């Protein structure tokens, strides 16, 4: 569904001592964690890692849905020293070369981790910006410390003229938060066009391994997925079958679809003196006063959470928990 | 916005009551206030009563006033849907408002008015007894051209293109449209010009509102109205000019002497008044401002002709050569110099009336006039008009001999500036005086005596977006003392200061503009700096304003700055606060987000002019040895402070060195004094806080 291109800054400016021990190692590690979370909340999505080193853009992880390739590609960067200077234009041109074969019904995202305060580009970057906006490519830049006007014009131009995507990071925790923000999709207002895709297989799991089989690598396996079209037994991933080009999805597509469908209804905070109901939680059992800062003014007040779709009481930890995972409110299942 | 609305109320009450007001506007947010306040103030009375007389110091402010005036026209025409009599006349440079010198001359010098006088004389000569007319003429005085402006705004650029399309000349359109009483946007060198202020004063016909914009260099303009340096070469040009006058005497006495006798009779009968009342569209000469001079009944050399004027003129220039060939140090009192001249030869105190008339007579007898000789005759004529009149505060001075070859110079020192500004307080009223680089605003009631009201800036909010720190400790506190001398001392300490500039420029690579008190430090650090990594890592290239500034060089440096900042590169702008181009166009990240100041501004001392004006102001206001090292430097530093402020939506930081800055005020007096190394990390945090508070305060 999504096609994100992770462009990490790997130049001499990354050798400075801001993060611990340096910016490069923390960006690599947090990039590995970003690969984990991204492939955990986006199963049938694509990733591609490019680095900006030695004044050039170097593709280190081809566009694929297997996280292990990105993990190894990120492990190879921390064993070398980030030298040279960053090149935004070359990275955006190569990102274009990786996002052009992507179908129009799939989003094209480019996430740039920019630590330096200056880039080294051959040609005019504004023409590359015009090319990015023309072919519809959403660009998000996580810059370090001071702002760059080129990043403002790029993030604003690549998002329907709206500026709210050039995120400034000031610490490791902030960078983690931005990473987390790139996991979640962005249902923007769009420009109203047509959408649909067709042909998505569902596999049958083969447990046989006495003679083994493989139609994508011709190697030994312990069992493999079955294509309902070309009838090939390949390595197991819910992505595209490489023998006739169609998906092999299962309950994962339903999972991410329902995750994108979650309304996440925050329960209204109503004091016990206003609800006139005993302290109760419907997901567990709560006899704990929430408020008690003062004497009888706060202890006898407390806070009861309310789901209005069923008029039920809950405590805060369960509102947070059902906001993180699970469908909202067990009381909405009983009528 | 309420802050600017308070200034709107102040402009309203001062326009309705007071005759003059000293209004202090915040830098970057006070240009669009008076432009609408004046128009609405004109509409509340009745549509056509007083007119906007906006006065700026540069042409960029004139263009900004024109485009903002167009924003006023669109603003008033998009909210009501009714079309009114449009105003707005752009009075710019003569070379930039003419089309013929770009077709054949291909020059942008100051002699375009001479060629325009050749074309005008061609028109007059093809309308009298006979070069071509020009490009297009004889239709610039008609009603249609007089109505092309009130029906549609055509100012400067729109007037240049409109004249290039409609086949017209913009000079006569503007000149004929000064009497139309539109919104004229000219500079201070035109309101107080000993050659332009007379005609403008006769065409505007007074009864308007004058707007002194950025009125902080008014004393500088009043000083620049005189002081002409006689550097021995003007004596040779005056000698060759006298020889040319003798040749012209032989020519008019050779065959055609009837016109000289007829014009001579016009002088004996109707004098200078009739001579200037008969001629129309003829080139004029210089004059010590006739409205300020007030001298009538100009007799033509005690009723004499031209041979006597060139004889007494040869004696006068020879006396000048005699007074310029002396020992070395000598000061002149203009009265004692006139008395000594009378002791050498009697000529009385009337060579002024003898120049203003004889120059016009020669013009009326000349058809092929040489430019250098006539120019030298105009210089000697001005010197005569200013040794014959205007003596109170005037001080003739001779430059000492310092080798003695490059030396014979004679400069005249002007008089009190209050005299020069004076006529506007009888011609006009409710003259609004606005400036964003005035602090304190008490040196304008003191120096230049006039009764007015004082209104200071009352706008100060969002202090977290206007980082204003100052640097005192440079790691050793040894460059802040050596950077205050007229001539630099200990070059190694200056090299250490430059190294501190390399470290500071490396810490904050996001557009840097550095201002220097003089070009000596720049030329000393640019010769051999022992370092260049800032140009090799963060700045790619450096921008240096030449000690001899050039228009195309400065333009290519500014465009190079905008393109360098629009490519994510940045460049250090090593400029001088005392140099050319004070700038004023910001409101963008293309300008230097961080501005560096090398100490405090300094004025060149050990000069006879600073001692003459020093003792003169000492006798006037008794502000001796105190205001010439804090007021002028305060204005020069405020010229750099005004570039940092560019609206509350933008941010910036300006680093001022030296502790002496605490002795002077500043715009937005919220400053913290700490070291420079600490200011590196402080600015490192400000470059993120300024980026975080934006979306939080919105
Ligand atoms: S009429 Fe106009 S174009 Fe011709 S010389 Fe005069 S100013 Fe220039
Ligand atoms: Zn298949
Ligand atoms: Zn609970
Ligand atoms: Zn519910």
């Amino acid at each position: 569904i999504r096609s994100l291109i992770l462009t990490l800054d790997c130049s001499e400016a990354m050798l400075e001592k801001d993060l611990r021990p340096n910016r490069h190692a923390m960006i690599i590690q947090y990039a590995i964690d970003f690969v984990h979370e991204f492939f955990d909340q986006n199963p049938i999505s694509q990733m591609g890692i490019i680095i900006m080193r030695n004044g050039l853009a170097q593709l280190v992880s081809q566009v694929s849905g297997n996280p292990q390739d990105h993990i190894d590609a990120l492990k190879s960067i921390r064993k070398q020293e980030p030298k040279g200077n960053p090149s935004l234009q070359n990275a955006l041109e190569m990102a274009r070369g990786l996002l052009l074969p992507v179908p129009a019904h799939c989003t094209r995202e480019v996430l740039i981790v920019f630590g330096s305060l200056s880039t080294t580009d051959p040609g005019d970057i504004h023409q590359t910006i015009d090319s990015l906006v023309s072919e519809k490519i959403r660009v998000k830049v996580l810059g370090l410390s001071a702002q760059v006007a080129i990043c403002k014009e790029l993030c604003k131009a690549t998002n329907y003229g709206d500026e709210s995507f050039y995120k400034i990071l000031l610490d490791e925790t902030h960078l983690k938060e931005l990473f987390n923000e790139a996991v979640t999709p962005x249902x923007x207002x769009x420009x109203x066009x047509x959408x649909x895709x067709x042909x998505x297989x569902x596999p049958t799991r083969i447990f046989e391994d006495t003679p083994t089989f493989c139609s994508c690598h011709s190697k030994l396996v312990y069992g493999g997925y079955f294509c309902p079209n070309c009838h090939s037994k390949v390595c197991s991933l819910p992505t595209v079958c490489p023998c006739c080009d169609l998906m092999l999805i299962l309950x994962x597509x339903x999972x991410x679809x329902x995750x994108x469908x979650x309304x996440x209804k925050t329960f209204a905070e109503v004091p016990t003196t206003e609800k006139f109901r005993s302290e109760d939680c419907f997901s567990c059992q709560s006899r704990f006063p929430x408020x008690x800062x003062x004497x009888x003014x706060x202890x006898x007040x407390x806070s009861r959470y309310r789901c209005e779709d069923c008029k039920q009481e809950f405590c805060v930890d369960c509102d947070v928990f059902i906001h993180e995972i699970l469908h909202n409110c067990p009381g909405c299942e009983s009528k | 916005y309420p802050e600017q609305y308070n200034y709107m109320c102040d402009i309203k009450k001062t326009l309705d009551v007071g005759g003059n007001s000293i209004l202090e506007m915040p830098s970057g947010t006070g240009k669009t206030v008076s432009l609408l306040s004046l128009t609405i103030a004109y509409q509340m009375h009745y549509p056509e009563h007083r007119k906007i007389i906006y006065c700026s110091r540069t042409m960029s402010e004139i263009e900004k006033a024109l485009v903002e005036l167009e924003n006023l026209m669109d603003y008033r025409t998009k909210e009501l849907g009714y079309q009114e009599d449009f105003r707005g006349l752009g009075l710019t440079s003569r070379k930039n408002l003419c089309l013929h010198p770009e077709v054949s001359k291909e020059r942008k010098g100051t002699v375009v008015d001479e060629k325009c006088r050749r074309m005008t004389n061609g028109q007059a000569k093809r309308k009298l007894e006979e070069v071509e007319l020009c490009e297009y003429h004889e239709n610039l005085y008609n009603i249609e051209v007089e109505d092309y402006l009130p029906k549609g705004v055509f100012s400067f650029e729109k007037l240049l293109k409109y004249c290039e399309e409609k086949t017209l000349c913009p000079y006569f359109i503007v000149r004929r449209m000064i009497s139309l009483c539109n919104i004229i946007i000219y500079s201070y060198h035109y309101l107080l010009d000993p050659k332009i202020a007379e005609r403008v004063s006769n065409e505007v016909s007074k009864d308007s509102i004058v707007i002194f914009d950025e009125a902080h260099n008014i004393d500088n303009v009043c000083i620049e109205s005189l002081s002409l340096d006689l550097t021995t070469d003007a004596l040779r040009r005056a000698t060759r000019g006298a020889n040319a006058l003798d040749e012209r005497i032989s020519e008019v006495r050779k065959v055609d002497s009837q016109k000289l006798q007829d014009e001579y009779e016009k002088l004996v009968q109707g004098l200078x008044x009739x001579x200037x009342x008969x001629x129309x569209x003829x080139x004029x000469x210089x004059x010590x401002x006739x409205x300020x001079x007030x001298x009538x009944x100009x007799x033509x050399x005690x009723x004499x002709r031209a041979e006597h004027f060139v004889s007494f003129l040869k004696r006068l220039i020879e006396y000048l050569k005699t007074r310029m060939k002396v020992l070395h140090v000598i000061s002149e009192t203009p009265k004692s110099f006139l008395q000594h001249l009378k002791q050498l030869t009697f000529i009385e105190r009337k060579p002024l009336r003898f120049c203003s008339e004889r120059l016009s007579l020669l013009v009326r007898t000349l058809e092929v006039t040489e430019v250098e000789d006539f120019t030298a005759l105009k210089d000697i004529a001005t010197f005569a008009t200013l040794i014959s009149t205007y003596e109170e505060g005037f001080l003739l001075i001779i430059e000492p001999y310092e080798i003695a070859v490059p030396n014979p110079i004679m400069r005249f020192t002007c008089l009190d500036a209050s005299i020069a500004i004076k006529p506007v307080f009888e011609r006009f009223s409710s003259v609004i005086i606005t400036s964003g680089t005035i602090s304190p605003l008490d040196m304008y009631p003191r120096m230049l005596n006039f009764k007015t009201v004082l209104q200071k800036s009352y706008a100060m909010t969002l202090a977290k977006k206007s980082f204003l720190p100052m640097i005192i400790t440079k790691g050793s506190d040894q460059v802040a003392i050596s950077s205050r001398f007229e001539i630099r001392n200990d070059p190694s300490i200056v090299r250490n200061y430059g190294s501190m500039l390399v470290e500071f420029a490396k810490i904050t690579p996001d557009g840097m503009v550095v201002f220097f008190p003089s070009y000596l430090y720049m030329e000393s650090i640019v010769s051999m700096w022992q370092t260049m990594g800032i140009l090799d890592e963060v700045w790619k290239h450096k921008l240096i304003l030449v000690e001899t500034p050039d228009a195309q060089e400065t333009s290519l440096a500014l465009e190079t700055y905008r393109k360098a900042c629009s490519n994510g590169r940045g460049a250090i702008l090593l400029s001088v606060a005392r140099g050319k181009v004070s700038e004023g166009i910001d409101f963008d990240h293309q300008y230097g987000r961080t501005v560096l100041m090398i100490g405090i501004p300094f004025q060149y001392t050990e000069s006879r002019i600073l001692k003459a004006r020093l003792e003169f102001m000492r006798e006037n206001y008794r502000i001796r040895e105190n205001d010439f090292l804090s007021f002028d430097a305060m204005r020069h530093a405020a010229q750099c402070l005004g570039r940092v402020l560019r609206g509350k939506d933008d941010y910036g930081v300006m680093v001022l060195a030296d502790r002496r800055f605490s002795r002077k005020r500043s715009q937005l007096p919220k400053w913290i004094a700490q070291g420079l190394s600490d200011a590196d990390l402080n600015l490192s945090t400000d470059m993120a806080i300024s980026n975080t508070k934006q979306f939080l305060r919105t």
